[PDB]
RNA sequence: UUCAAAUGAGAACUUUGAAGACUGAAGUGGGGAAAGGUUCCACGUCAACAGCAGUUGGACGUGGGUUAGUCGAUCCUAAGA
């Protein structure tokens, strides 16, 4: 009952997101790309009608069995340098083009939603069902279609380095997907990495992706997350929320960094060794020798990779903050955006000063414990019909909403969701860089994630303020695109399927959902040296089925 | 950056108080907007901006 | 007495905004000399006599 | 071991001249170092409804015969004193005189 | 006695079993003022050690 | 000065020493195109004043207040 | 003045509760006038002070708060200048 519960709303969940993210695809593609029917529309309008379609579609399920469901993330259309998180909302066009209009030369399409061709565009989205999630992420990429054809299929394959590292990022997710997989009773793993006599740990994860970025000549994001997921946490809290009994491994600047036997220079100038202890954090801090697979339980693998342009030597890709105050600075690619995503800290107990303050802090309190947009609360969010007085009424509810929330931000009774940019800054600066302190302890943010959990550089010392400065404090600055798509894995038993041995099942995956965009290129993967194994284990991994595997893919549903 | 004379000094009355008032908006909409962050070191550009402007005008 | 003159109010005015202790960050200078301000005052201790 | 042995007391025997200003607090401090001596522990403490009685009558006017009980409790964890503690409970009685000592059994 | 049995069951109400114990309530408290106002101590200087 | 904008619909500003009632009305007009109904000033102990303005039962505050940055 | 509870490393004095009290309405209350001038209040904090301790404050650090066509000045005049 157990097993037969967890799978029946895994599945719908996941189906759920499937038919989502193939909605928002198609909706997109009509509208830009394949026939132009002039109905080009931006970005936020498309997140709130496919919020209110996603909505609708989850009314229909568990609508009495139980009483816990929502969206898990809002449906997030990002552009290019956006680490995730930014969903624009209708209203606010004209405050981020009056903000902007100090300079809008490489992202005034970004922030008006009228994305230019060649834009790299991603969408995230994720759903909660009585505190289960799934999560889902791919991009898409457009350009001026052939009219000679009415098929209207462009040219094929497409060239770019964009290109090059989204490819890179599928080929990874495809990897780690199939190791991830090769992890059940089917023991013998395809590869000397194993097979007969091994636990299955991060650090076979960790070369291969690190070989597979190499082989790409593109960059790791330190943003990606392999986490076991138990109810009502997986980890889409990022940092803002303490995780203390996951086991998991996740990617950060501190790692993959020059060992003593690299064979670099690094300018280790004998730098001693950080033994001061770390902050007190309640995690495990990436237990890196314990990740044994083991059933009854459901995984998330999530990864984003960073392009690398043109650099003239090997330096440091991480992530900086965007503020909205326009009061910085000004620069040729500066980015002002006032974040919408929010949660609640219910650690906290106060009462405020405000009847509208009052009444969404119960109705958020009735709304679940995950990121939300201030568009999710409405009395009339359904949008059973389509028109302007709904939207009107809408807009004019949103401002009392935000007037509230406003309020709260002003008070203790909420966190900021932080955007984040990655941005590259070369080892040199760093190394040849002031450290006038070895710690940081700002105690000056909004709360929690002082030092980012783990020290930002454990390695020579150095905090996350002074790094962000001395990152603002160059000449070069490239800025790199990210790659980010993400699923869920859950596995099976024999009583959970008696046909066949126990499986694995892959939500918001497969090929019917993730279908890449047509890229050819080369530089990818080189062959011969010891670097075959990952040919030879994508090999095996479609070769691995006698006459049927144990891997399954969900699929989606018709609108009616 | 900013603004400097010899080249601002080129252009008549009319167009040029429109844009000291334009930049007059801006300057009070900056000053709504540092209520909450203690710092913003853009408005020593601004006020220095009106000041030429204004110096100009009188010129 | 709730009947002080504009200039009186403007004096008391200036003198609460007056009243306050060093910022910190001024001993992060080099060579620097203030170490606390003299001219705080309470209204226990000393009289502005106006 | 935790015991109950209801006393008798009578306020005579030790608030017998002694400052009218200060006839409670004496009648208190009294209370407690009989219990003390007829306990032998180190923690005593006292009920609200026995100071209630005590002061009823008046602050200069106690009366000389009240009924007391006394309860052993052994301590809470970390303690560093001892398990040992005691705690007195007020009860009336009809008359004063016609009473002793009587232990009643834990129920 | 039994008439009871309606709140027995709302002890429970999920939601990362009531945030996962309080842990946010340490960090929160670490600031010297609450609000969001501009206080001409902390702002002064940003970093902790100075 | 958040609740009373929500509750009577009565913006709050600081105004200049020199400005006044008047100054304040015409100031509000030409830079908001709102209608006025009352305008009061309280010169605070800071040093500055600053000032109530309630406007018309055909105007909210609420869009003005986010239309200038402020939430 | 007494007891209990709670906070708190640490309670004759901090908070609440349970008792006893007094000021006895020409009050230790409710407002004010001169004068005082941010002491009112909220939040974190106690090396300096409250001859004693203070986990508290009329103390320390950061902020909030006074809305007049009708209340007084501004209008008029006396002994005067």
């Amino acid at each position: 009952i157990l097993q037969e519960s967890v799978l029946n709303k895994y599945r719908t969940a996941g189906q759920i997101a499937q038919t989502a993210l193939k909605y928002v695809t198609s909706l997109i593609n009509d509208s830009y790309h394949s026939k132009t029917t002039q109905r080009q529309l931006t970005v936020p309008e498309l997140c709130l009608l496919t919020d209110s379609f996603i909505l609708t579609r989850l009314e229909q399920y568990y609508k009495n069995k139980v009483n816990e469901r929502g969206i898990a993330i809002p449906t997030t259309i990002d552009i290019d340098q956006i680490s995730g998180g930014w969903c624009p909302e209708i209203d606010d066009t004209q405050n981020l083009l009056n903000w902007n209009k100090g300079k809008d030369s490489t992202f005034a399409s970004s922030v008006t939603g009228t994305l230019r061709p060649g834009d790299l565009v991603k969408i995230t989205l994720g759903v909660h069902i009585d505190g289960y999630t799934s999560e889902v992420s791919h991009t898409m990429v457009i350009y001026p279609v052939d009219e000679t054809k009415p098929i209207l299929q462009p040219t094929g394959p497409l060239l770019g380095g964009k290109a090059d590292a989204v490819a890179a990022a599928h080929i990874a997710m495809e990897t780690v997907v199939a190791l991830l997989a090769c992890a059940l009773t089917p023991e013998k793993l395809p590869a000397s990495l194993g097979g007969t006599s091994s636990g299955i740990t991060g650090q076979l994860i960790r070369t291969i992706v690190d070989t597979i970025a190499r082989s790409y000549n593109c960059g790791v994001v330190p943003g990606s997350r392999v986490r076991r997921i138990r109810r009502f946490l997986a980890g889409q809290n990022e940092g803002i929320v303490a995780e203390r009994e996951y086991k998991g491994v996740v990617w950060t600047e501190s790692h993959q960094e020059a060992d003593l036997l690299s064979n670099t220079d690094a300018k280790d100038l004998t730098v001693v060794d950080r033994g001061q202890s770390t902050p007190f954090t309640n995690v495990s801090a990436i237990p890196s020798d314990d990740f044994v697979v083991q059933s009854g339980e459901v995984y998330l693998i999530d990864l984003k990779m960073a392009s690398l342009e043109h650099c003239t030597k090997k330096g440091l890709v991480t992530l900086e903050t965007v503020d909205s105050y326009t009061g910085k600075s000004h620069k040729a690619g500066e980015l002002i955006a006032r974040p919408g995503a929010y949660v609640r800290d219910f650690a906290q107990t106060h009462i405020l000063k405000l009847k509208t303050s009052r009444q969404l802090l119960t109705k958020i309190d009735k709304q679940g414990v995950y990121p939300f947009k201030l568009s999710h609360l409405s009395s009339n969010f359904p949008f059973v019909h389509e028109n302007e007085e709904e939207l009107q009424s809408l807009k004019k509810d949103l401002k009392s909403f935000r007037l509230g929330m406003s309020e709260i931000s002003n008070n203790y009774l909420c966190v900021e969701s932080p955007i984040q940019i990655a941005r590259w800054v070369p080892w040199d600066h760093i190394l040849k860089a002031t450290n006038p302190n070895g710690n940081l302890s700002y105690d000056a943010t909004s709360t929690l994630t002082l030092p980012g959990h783990e020290l930002p550089l454990p390695k020579l010392g150095v905090s996350a303020i002074k790094l962000k400065s001395l990152m603002n404090s160059t000449k070069e600055s490239i800025s790199l695109p990210v790659a980010r798509e993400c699923n869920t894995i859950v596995l099976c038993d024999s009583s959970v399927s008696t046909t066949d041995r126990p499986e694995l099942l892959r939500l918001t995956g497969g090929s019917k959902t993730c279908q890449p965009s047509w890229i050819h290129s080369q530089h990818e993967l080189n062959p011969q040296d010891s670097i075959v194994q990952g040919i030879f284990q994508l090999a095996t991994l479609a070769k691995d089925k006698r006459f049927g595997l144990l891997l399954k893919e969900t699929q989606p549903m018709k609108q009616k | 950056a900013g603004v400097k004379a010899y080249e601002l000094r080129t252009k008549s009355k009319e167009q040029l108080a429109s844009q000291l008032v334009d930049l007059k908006k801006e300057l009070a909409e900056l000053k709504v907007q540092k209520l909450s962050r203690p710092s913003l070191p853009k408005i020593k550009t601004v006020r220095k901006s009106i000041a030429c402007v204004l110096t100009v005008i009188n010129e | 007495a709730a009947q002080k003159s504009f200039r009186i109010k403007q004096k008391m005015a200036k003198a609460k905004k007056q009243n306050r202790p060093l910022p910190q960050w001024i001993r992060l200078r080099t060579n620097n000399t203030i170490r606390y301000n003299a001219k705080r005052r309470n209204w226990r201790r000393t009289k502005m006599n106006i | 071991d935790v015991v109950t042995r209801e006393y008798t007391i009578n306020l005579h025997k030790r608030l017998h001249g002694v400052s009218f200003k200060k006839r409670a607090p004496r009648a208190v401090k009294e209370i407690k170092k009989f219990a003390k001596l007829h306990m032998g522990t180190d923690d005593v403490r006292l009920a609200p409804e026995l100071n209630q009685a005590i002061w009823k009558r008046g602050v200069k006017g106690v009366e000389y015969r009240l009924r007391l009980r006394i309860s052993r409790k052994r301590n809470e964890e970390e303690d560093a004193k001892n398990p040992l503690f005691s705690y007195v409970e007020p009860v009336l009685v009809a008359s004063a005189k016609g009473l002793q000592t009587v232990v009643v059994e834990e129920d | 006695q039994n008439r009871a049995a309606r709140k027995n069951r709302y002890v429970e109400r999920g939601s990362d079993v009531v945030f996962g114990d309080q842990d946010a309530l340490t960090a929160s408290t670490e600031n010297g003022v609450k609000l969001r106002q501009t206080d001409r101590l902390l702002d002064g200087v940003a970093d902790g050690s100075m | 000065a958040m609740k009373k904008v929500e509750d009577g619909n009565i913006l709050v500003f600081q105004v200049s020493m020199k400005a006044n009632k008047y100054q304040i009305k015409k100031a509000v007009k030409e830079l908001y195109e709102v209608d006025v109904l009352k305008v009061n000033t309280l010169v605070r102990p800071n040093g500055t004043k600053k000032a109530y303005v309630r406007l018309t039962a055909d105007y909210d505050a609420l869009d003005i207040a986010n239309r200038i940055g402020y939430i």
